Parts: structure tokens; C-alpha cells; sequence
């Protein structure tokens, strides 16, 4: 099983 | 990071987060090794099997930060890349063999409390720490159990001999890895996990007082299973390639 | 730089310890 995503796509704020 | 607990302030100033600009999402962690120089795991941009194939256009490097998901407003510095490099040799097909790439920031860092290099190791320093029980420290904003935490996650664990790798997968095991882990009957747990990859593997030497970079976050299966471990590149042995493209195109 | 790689300016800089980096220093025996 390769790290291989944080997820979210969701609760992420505006850079 | 499973079993881990927050990172204090500045204690990991090296972290970067591998951001994606559309959908946003965090790819990977990384690490900051010079002023325009990042490190990471080569299957965090190229792996095939997923289809994925990140090129320059499709990321952001996010330095400085704590908070996993917040835009930390005068902390963190935020990058575009000049230029992405994966190892020659990276074996995507059985194993994640090399499991490394470095990236080029189009213009250097200046330097804060918050943001800082990691140091790369020496023949020395590789040989008198990487020794079955000596403990690494990990960080990352990944999966807490094999859920995403609200700021920065830190574990320390200890190397395992090479034999007791080998023994737990099915998986062929290069000199290019090592394995990191508490055993069943050690009583402590903790792991890296999904969203941890390409983060620092540290340790901190003795003899001089500072923080040396020796693995990437590379695999493993599940998180935080009785008799498993997880893999991370050996640094060490990948730094004349390394040095190699440091020295052709940068610094 | 990575002159001065692997100080945190937080840290070693200072001269203060973080909450875990005993386990680690212990272990290298």
C-alpha cells in the first residue's frame, strides 16, 4: 500500500 | 500518523505539504533540504497502476505549516516548481524500489522560525544511527487510523533489523528500504499511514546535535498492524544520485 | 542554509528541547 492521498477535497481553505 | 500526537510549533521545520491546485487536496508531505530544494517519495507524482503523472503545472509546495487545512496567513510560504526529478531506476512496477524524486522551487525560501532545511546524511552519520533500536521520529497530516488530523502529527519508532522485514511481506525488500516499528510484544504501537507519504524519516545525531534526514515514507500494509511495518528509501544510499542532479542543475 | 541545516531556530537555536526528543537521544543507546 503506497502514502498516496490526504483525502478531503472538502475542509480546505482558499490559498 | 497513527498513535502519534501534535507537533509542537516549529519542531518539524523541514514539513512540506505536496498540495494539488484543482480539486485542492494534499498529495503528499515532503521535506525542505536547501532554499529552492524539495524532497519526496517518486510515487507521490508518478504511479502508473492510479494513473497518476503530476507534472510542474499541477502542484503548489506549502511550507511552514502546522494546521493541516487552514491558509496560515503570515506563516506559511506556498511554491511553484521550476522542475520535477524522479530517480532513473524507480521500480513502480513491483516494489517502489528508489521511491524518490526531488523538486526545484522556481525562486528560494528565505528562511523563519517556521521554515528551516533538514540536514542530508554523511557515510558517517548513515552508520552509526541506522541500527536496529535506535528510534526516527515521523511527521505528516495523514490518516490517523488505517480520521485526518487538524494540525501537524509527529511519532517516534524504532528501526527493525532486516531480517524480521523480510520476514513480515510477501513483498520483495531492496537495499534501497528499511523498515520502521514497534514488534507485538513491544507494547507501544504507531505508524505512518495514508496521506504520510514522502514525509521525513529523522533522527537527531548525538555528536553534533542535528537533525538528519534518513528515510521517505514509502508503503506498507494497512496501518498499525500487529506484525507489520512500515518501509521508507534509504536516503543514504540514494544521495549520489542526489547529489548528481543538485550539482548538474541547481545551488 | 544547510550550513546551518538541521538547528531549528526554535530549538537548538534557543537551546530548549522538545517534549520527545529524550526517547530518541535514549535509544541511541
Amino acid at each position: 500500500d503506497p502514502x498516496g492521498g490526504g483525502g478531503g477535497n472538502g475542509d480546505f481553505e482558499e490559498i | 500518523i497513527v498513535e502519534g500526537s501534535d507537533a509542537e510549533i516549529g519542531m518539524s521545520p523541514w514539513q512540506v505539504m505536496l498540495f494539488r491546485k484543482s480539486p485542492q487536496e494534499l498529495l503528499c508531505g515532503a521535506s525542505l533540504i536547501s532554499d529552492r530544494w524539495v524532497l519526496t517519495a517518486a510515487h507521490c507524482l508518478l504511479y502508473p497502476p492510479w494513473d497518476k503523472n503530476f507534472t510542474e503545472n499541477d502542484l503548489l509546495v506549502r511550507i511552514g505549516k502546522h494546521s493541516r487545512t487552514r491558509y496560515e496567513r503570515n506563516i506559511e510560504k506556498i511554491s511553484m516548481l521550476e522542475k520535477i526529478y524522479i530517480h532513473p531506476r524507480y521500480n513502480w512496477r513491483e516494489n517502489l524500489d528508489r521511491d524518490i524524486a526531488l523538486m526545484k522551487l522556481k525562486k528560494p525560501v528565505a528562511f523563519s522560525d517556521y521554515i528551516h532545511p533538514v540536514c542530508l546524511p554523511d557515510r558517517e552519520t548513515a552508520a552509526s544511527l541506522l541500527q536496529a533500536g535506535y528510534k526516527g521520529r515521523v511527521t505528516g497530516w495523514g490518516n490517523l487510523k488505517e480520521g485526518q488530523p487538524s494540525v501537524l502529527q509527529v511519532v517516534n519508532l524504532p528501526i527493525v533489523e532486516r531480517p524480521v522485514c523480510k520476514d513480515s511481506t510477501r513483498i520483495r525488500i531492496t537495499d534501497n528500504m528499511f523498515c520502521a516499528g514497534y514488534k507485538p510484544d513491544e507494547g507501544k504501537r504507531g505508524d505512518a499511514c495514508e496521506g504520510d507519504s514522502g514525509g521525513p524519516f529523522v533522527m537527531k545525531s548525538p555528536f553534533n546535535n542535528r537533525w538528519y534526514q534518513m528515510g521517505i515514507v514509502s508503503w506498507g500494509e494497512g496501518c498499525d498492524r500487529d506484525g507489520k511495518y512500515g518501509f521508507y528509501t534509504h536516503v543514504f544510499r540514494l544521495k549520489k544520485w542526489i547529489q548528481k542532479v543538485i550539482d548538474q542543475f541547481g545551488e | 542554509g544547510e550550513a546551518d541545516c538541521g538547528l531549528r531556530p526554535l530549538f537548538e537555536k534557543k537551546s530548549l528541547e522538545d517534549k520527545t526528543e529524550r526517547e530518541l537521544l535514549e535509544s541511541y543507546i
